């Protein structure tokens, strides 16, 4: 009857290491784990990446947080798979989503 | 004290930068020494440990040194404490004042 | 991830001294603690 | 206990006693640390001069 | 059955004894040798002739 | 009659701290663990001002001065927030923490 | 954390025997188990007891059914508890819903 | 190349990386260049 399909969960895509670092973040709402992030041009804090501003995407969050979570941890390095990311729906262009993290130690496959 | 055994506990622990007693100012606990607890420890989430099968373990020492030009080694400990109890009602806590 | 462990302790077991007669307002010479000991130990689900 | 079952009426069937279950699964802690062997240049507060 | 004794002894070069497919050695299997809990050897993974290396 | 011996621990995380060499238009004496940006126009190297947003490009490793045409600086890793010196212009701790966002350099 | 608990399902209240009867069903919605049912005033079909009609409820469904089910089986004798059987929210008077199945072989204990 | 086993059929290698998220990886190296020195020996016909 109820067919459930267990699947292994490997966000990583490449053998490159995935170092995580902590930083203050002005998160707005409940952000699920492994969410794209950006840096506010004014408050200098960290918020969920809009999916529209180019290059503003700074990193990928590590542990789900909220507005009350002062310090947020996020990966700085590593390669991640496109399908296994909860992107903002604003980023509607596949190539933009792909190359958004270009120029830093975070990359996509 | 007749049938009940009286103790006075004063253990301390160090938080981020300062020390503090485990107990607040005035607590009184009715307990039984025969009550059974649980020192349960979960599975060590470590691929290296799983390489030789130390899933269920109390502690887990681990050492490694970074490669490349910078050279510096670490000390690593892993455990999953789940200190638990059999019955909650067998203990009574009273905050004195 | 913030997780919780609520064993199921009854509200009776964690009774504090809230009230106007806890221990300090009592007379130090005449008042006894043994009555308090019994009134807090009888509801302990077993000998203590 | 036995309250008032009268021997004229069948009575009622007492429901059985059922337990309760709880989970306290996760558990973890890991105190990493470092030695930075470059520290070894300076003398320890031990190891008398 | 053409001979009285059916037993034959063949020496084998050590290079023919190693971990199968050059797999990484584990706690119990080392260089194609099976080691029990007490350290006694149990089995050997031997390769066939290596000449020519083809 | 008291000289404390603090444990010199510049590093703050297990991530490797790689170095790199680059020409530097330094205009002063820069001690170690000094933040530095890339020059906007000349593309030389000067100490990070603490006012430009995200301009910092790394952390200097070995102290040098104006005379040093080239310099060696850390390119990756994580350092403590305290041991790293900061330009006096930088005031709020939030932008200090987020100074090296999007780079292999981070602080705790 | 989750206290799922375990209680023994005992819909039968007293040792009075339980009998079943199969009749055509005119249900308008998906009917879960333990649902009171009355007879339709027009088509003499079976419709889940709305709760406003007094004493017109005839049976208590045993096995959950739906509209597509042409006929269904309902309990016609026995004593059942109060919380065990799902009831319509239109009926509100405690005594009235206790005596809803009065005059029949179905009793509420 | 260090081990001197460059020329072989298959090279499996299993190892765990360092760091806190220490995870294990497996590699299967090979360089197949299968050939035939008599191409005209075989004749392929596409039927129709």
């Amino acid at each position: 009857t109820s067919k459930e399909t267990f699947t292994h969960y490997q966000p990583q895509g490449n053998s490159d290491p995935a170092h995580t670092a902590t930083a203050p973040g002005g998160l707005s709402a409940k952000a699920p784990a492994m969410t794209p992030l950006m840096l506010d041009t004014s408050s200098r804090k960290l918020v969920a990446w809009d999916g529209t501003t180019d290059g503003a995407a700074v990193g990928i969050l590590a542990v789900a947080a909220d507005q009350t979570s002062t310090t947020l941890t996020f990966y700085k390095s590593g390669t991640f798979r496109y399908e296994d990311v909860l992107w903002p729906e604003a980023a509607s262009d596949e190539t933009k989503k792909r190359t958004a993290f270009a120029g830093t130690a975070i990359s996509i496959v | 004290y007749g049938d009940v055994a009286i103790v006075v506990y004063s253990g301390q622990y160090v938080e981020n930068g300062v020390k503090k007693n485990f107990l607040p100012d005035n607590t009184m606990v009715l307990g039984n020494t025969q009550a059974r607890g649980l020192r349960t420890y979960g599975c060590i989430q470590d691929a290296d440990a799983q390489r030789e099968g130390i899933n269920a373990s109390a502690r887990y020492p681990k050492n490694w040194v970074t490669t490349g030009d910078p050279a510096r080694e670490f000390t690593m400990i892993q455990s999953a404490p789940l200190m638990l109890l059999a019955d909650p009602d067998e203990f009574v806590s009273v905050q004195l004042a | 991830d913030p997780v919780e462990v609520d064993m199921g302790r009854s509200e009776e077991n964690n009774i504090t001294q809230s009230g106007g007669t806890e221990w300090s307002k009592r007379d130090k010479s005449t008042y006894d603690p043994t009555d308090d000991i019994e009134a807090y130990a009888l509801n302990a689900s077993g000998v203590v | 206990m036995a309250l008032y079952v009268s021997p004229i009426v069948s009575g009622e069937v007492i429901r059985s006693r059922g337990g309760s279950t709880s989970e306290f699964t996760p558990g973890y802690v890991k105190p990493k640390h470092e030695v930075n062997p470059q520290m070894t240049l300076r003398r320890l507060p031990d190891e008398d001069p | 059955s053409s001979r009285l004794f059916r037993t034959q002894f063949r020496m084998v070069s050590p290079k023919r004894i190693s971990n199968p497919n050059n797999t990484g050695d584990s706690r119990n299997c080392r260089a194609g040798v099976q080691i029990n809990d007490s350290g006694a050897a149990l089995g050997y993974y031997v390769s066939e002739d290596g000449y020519p290396g083809w």
